[PDB]
DNA sequence: TCATAATGGAGCACCAGATTCTACCAAAAGTGTATTTGGTAACTGCTCCATCAAAAGGCAGGTTCAGCTGAATTCAGCTGAACCTGCCTTTTGTTGGAGCAGTTTCTAAATACACTTTTGGAAGAACAGGCAGAGA
DNA sequence: TCTCTGCCTGTTCTTCCAAAAGTGTATTTAGAAACTGCTCCAACAAAAGGCAGGTTCAGCTGAATTCAGCTGAACCTGCCTTTTGATGGAGCAGTTACCAAATACACTTTTGGTAGAATCTGGTGCTCCATTATGA
């Protein structure tokens, strides 16, 4: 029992770009299963180049080249420069 | 209750049109629905036959929304709304 | 004894970094996860999330509707070229398809 | 009497079925199908109802889009009626015909 | 010993099957990215089996599902009967 | 100490078992790995092998060579229907392309 | 002097072409295209002979895969020549173009 | 060193044309050769891109075979001979 | 559907580059303990799925009926193919220089692994705000 | 493609419990430096075979017309679905008491990889066919 899902989070984030809209539970389901098959494309790929680099450790170097090699174009441009900037503030604490 | 048989004449004709609307075709043969039965025949059996194989791995007699979503997932037909 | 702050709030992050790590490690990919692979990845999924709902906003916006549903997030995604090609092997249950009529079969 | 010409309620049906998300298989004879097909390979399975509506979006998801590019084969053909051979050219390029 | 490839037990093979026919070095080649990649293919499949069902182990009965999810048709069938076989006298010994 | 037999004459295969082992466990696939799943995955891998080569070999024959190549590779995948649907999405380098002309192509 | 029609020496090199598994481009050209767009890590990136040899070989499997959807396509609307709106419709069932 | 010489052309008329044949191709239009070669460098930037930021990720400067086997794999396209 | 070219297949001889086939050796697979945990094996709740029954009401099925589209036939020009020169660009064989990709110590980050401690997030219930359901 | 109703459902407050946070240590891992040998790059040259261009011209493509097939559009009917409402039980999920079985650790031996040499198969010239393609 209990299972675990990312709505509190997509929730947050939704009253940041739109505090006055709301989302259906289906709609938010959809963005589970989003929030889920993107996490293992990147996990999968990040851990490809853990293993291809003969590599124990997936750090955020190979986050970044999932990243990179995942997301097209501005979208991999703009996400890398949002990881990036939470990893550097991150450190900074 | 009988044993089930002949349900794919149950996507009757006017449902394949409508699924042809909204894929945008202005006009249809008349030999597009016994094509179009078989075509959803074949992607079916491909889907449940997936979806069974998980149903049988997990030691359950019950076919659930995860078993079909893992199935199209394993064919490149990832769908959202019903798990994950 | 620090009285204890989520990693999210260090990265300032709204998405998870603790669950994010903790499905890292969990999800059998490397032996050994760092500390800065689950901020990177949460900070990622959190970035494309707010990009899908704010264009999934806009449609509900358009629609003259206050919430956002399957078929807005459809036409959010179907609409967005990057998110169209990142989300092209996708079905999105109840979202229809975007309305297209080709020019050859409009009244001649 | 009023007729409207032919293709005239063709392109409102387009635009009416283009505008809505719901199902337009009947839920009846689709899980009946669903269940005839799955008794091949497994006798008295059960199937939970959200995994036959899975099935029935994902079918249809998939019959939309084979039909999109039927519509675009026929097109290429200088037709505006899908044929079967339409079809059958769609399902070779995308693979799914040998 | 510093590289390692399935040479030497595609060689046994072949002389199993074609006692008078040899190999190419690029067949040899493209035989090993063959082996490589089917076992990518059934070992993923049965480590997202084991994490579906929320199972620690990969057993045999994750390597069987894998191949009847993976290969086809007739294949699926005589492998899974040279696993199960290859089980038992393994087993029996 | 009995003295050593190998896991693959054991199971009555070519193909090694503790390699194979060795690279489940190596490979993240799992937190734990059965003893039966090396020799499963060996006898699979071993059968699919013995497949292609026996079609391979049979092609190699029929052009009048004693040895395989990529070609005779080739055109025992894509002659195989089985083998042509499990390696659709794989291109053999050097292997070139199934003879087939269209008849609509030849002269009349 | 003598004169094959035309389409004689084409299908006698459909048939050569199939017969054969060799590469149909020329090495040192391709070599030349694929530094020129690795504008990607700009700059000085340097290559392995079998890194152009692999590049080379997906290329040319990609491009007779293509002719081959684009021959499909030109048959289907009862063309022998193959034109660029063939590869473009092949290129789009296949889901190349979007 | 880096080069930009409009070596698409380099791609040449025959070379298509032999491409075409090997494909099943009976009569080509003379537009196809542009047409073959944007598509051909469309296909070798995806794959291209890639490869390099696999090169990148091992923080060579060259790149390797496998570095463009893994990039084909990553397109779908996977590729045996090269070391896979 | 009769003879002349042009092509591709098919014998032979001669290599020469690749396979086989040996030897060493070191990395890794078996052997055998202890030992710890994951995974059956009963033994229940409890949900959920599967039959039934039965009213509307919507949808599908079968008939016209006519318009329009697909299919054919013809025709003409266009464009692609086949061929022949003349060029040029590739391919191959050499140096050589330099860069850089792997291999070895060593160290020092950084990660994993244990507790207790708090905090955050997942069940539930209560409530009002979307929005589907109808009014032309 | 138009306002106001009434229900569904999203939002939002309470528990509490699982998990994430902080220390505190231990230890693999990975970065840094160095060093070597392995390609990679880059010129020079020199055959020769692909290629580019120009010329005919034959066949294909596209446009126009006709016309028959077929298939949309509309209208009756019949049917079947769908939406409640029961209820029977089937099975799925959770909780214990094991215990088989997989991990982990030395130790030994073997096996698979890496050189190295020999043969020998496949390529490559020449040559002799046997098909095919092409007009009187």
């Amino acid at each position: 029992t209990r299972k675990e899902s990312y709505s509190i989070y997509i929730y947050k984030v939704l009253k940041q770009v739109h505090p006055d809209t709301g989302i259906s539970s289906k709609a938010m389901s959809i963005m589970n299963s989003f929030v889920t098959d993107i996490f293992e494309r990147i996990a999968s790929e990040a851990s490809r180049l853990a293993h291809y680099s003969k590599r124990s450790t997936i750090s955020s170097r190979e986050i970044q080249t999932a990243v990179r090699l995942l997301l097209p174009g501005e979208l991999a441009k703009h996400a890398v420069s949002e990881g990036t900037k939470a990893v550097t503030k991150y450190t900074s604490s | 209750r009988k044993v089930l048989r002949d349900n794919i004449q149950g996507i009757t004709k006017p449902a394949i049109r409508r699924l042809a609307r909204r894929g945008g075709v202005k006009r249809i043969s008349g030999l597009i629905y016994e094509e179009t039965r078989g075509v959803l025949k074949v992607f079916l059996e491909n889907v449940i036959r997936d979806a069974v194989t998980y149903t049988e791995h997990a030691k359950r007699k019950t076919v659930t929304a995860m078993d079909v979503v893992y199935a199209l997932k394993r064919q490149g037909r990832t769908l959202y709304g019903f798990g994950g | 004894r620090a009285k204890a702050k989520t990693r999210s709030s260090r990265a300032g992050l709204q998405f998870p970094v603790g669950r994010v790590h903790r499905l890292l490690r969990k999800g059998n990919y490397s032996e050994r996860v760092g500390a800065g692979a689950p901020v990177y990845l949460a900070a990622v999924l959190e970035y494309l999330t707010a990009e899908i709902l704010e264009l999934a906003g806009n449609a509900a916006r358009d629609n003259k509707k206050t919430r956002i549903i399957p078929r807005h997030l459809q036409l959010a995604i179907r609409n967005d070229e990057e998110l169209n090609k990142l989300l092209g092997r996708v079905t999105i249950a109840q979202g229809g398809v975007l309305p297209n009529i080709q020019a050859v079969l409009l009244p001649k | 009497p009023h007729r409207y010409r032919p293709g005239t309620v063709a392109l409102r049906e387009i635009r009416r079925y283009q505008k809505s998300t719901e199902l337009l298989i009947r839920k009846l004879p689709f899980q009946r199908l669903v269940r005839e097909i799955a008794q091949d390979f497994k006798t008295d399975l059960r199937f939970q109802s959200s995994a036959v509506m899975a099935l029935q979006e994902a079918c249809e998801a998939y019959l939309v889009g084979l039909f999109e590019d039927t519509n675009l084969c026929a097109i290429h053909a200088k037709r505006v009626t899908i044929m079967p051979k339409d079809i059958q050219l769609a399902r070779r390029i995308r693979g799914e015909r040998a």
